[PDB]
């Protein structure tokens, strides 16, 4: 429900390298990186579906995240849909890399901060949740 | 076709795989389901990762991605694809 309700990026990324999304299936998953952020910070998002197809977009135009892609994970993300991440990191029926809110919307984390917002593999997701 | 791998034939089954690495579903669940099928369909171990994340010494293509299935049902014994028409021989 709060994730419905339209609002504006802020806040800071964080250096990221040649191993984003080696970080995803770990701890609290990968950051947003520091320069996806400068270019999405104070732009406008109908809901937080937006956000994240405008986020993808945003990655597939930055040709050093880019390139940690094979083909068919660039063309998703070059149409704004999340890559797929590998099989041993899936759950049944949730394929591909989602975005978490390392404080979570229902605690009051800030929907569209990007501080806060982690990119994490599907199994980790459920596993911070409950605790691991 | 549409119970077993070897219901399709080669050019059916590439056509799958195309479709998949094109990316354009409404939504990203109508591809997903595409992925699920490929996976019940090719019973490879690597599953999705033959499509997303392939091997680097063959090529990364829906071509490669069938080349490699192709390969691995046949040196596990298991049914390949259905004959196709392209044996035919047109008269002249
Ligand atoms: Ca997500
Ligand atoms: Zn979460």
């Amino acid at each position: 429900s709060k994730r419905n309700k339209p609002g504006k990026a802020t806040g800071k990324g964080k250096p990221v390298g040649d191993k984003w999304l080696d970080d995803a299936g770990k701890d609290s998953g990968a950051p947003i990186p520091d320069r996806i952020a400068d270019k999405l910070r104070d732009k406008e998002f109908k809901n937080f579906d937006d956000f994240r197809k405008k986020f993808w977009e945003e990655v597939s135009k930055d040709p050093d995240l880019s390139k940690q892609f094979k083909g068919s994970n660039k063309t998703n993300i070059q149409k704004g849909k999340a890559p797929f991440a590998r099989k041993k990191d899936q759950v049944g029926g949730r394929e591909r890399f989602e975005l978490h809110h390392d404080k979570p919307i229902s605690q009051d984390g800030g929907v569209y901060d990007m501080n806060n917002i982690r990119v994490t593999t599907p199994k980790r997701h459920i596993d911070i949740h409950r605790g691991k | 076709l549409k119970h077993s791998i070897s219901d399709y034939t080669e050019a059916e089954f590439l056509e799958f795989v195309k479709k998949i690495c094109r990316a354009e579903g409404a939504t990203e669940e109508d591809d997903n389901k595409l992925v699920r099928e490929f996976e019940r369909l090719t019973e490879h171990p690597d599953g999705s990762d033959l499509i997303y994340y392939p091997r680097d010494d063959r090529e990364d293509s829906p071509e490669g991605i069938v080349k490699e299935i192709k390969e691995w049902r046949a040196a596990n014994g298991k049914s390949g694809f259905k004959q196709g028409l392209e044996h035919h021989h047109h008269h002249h």
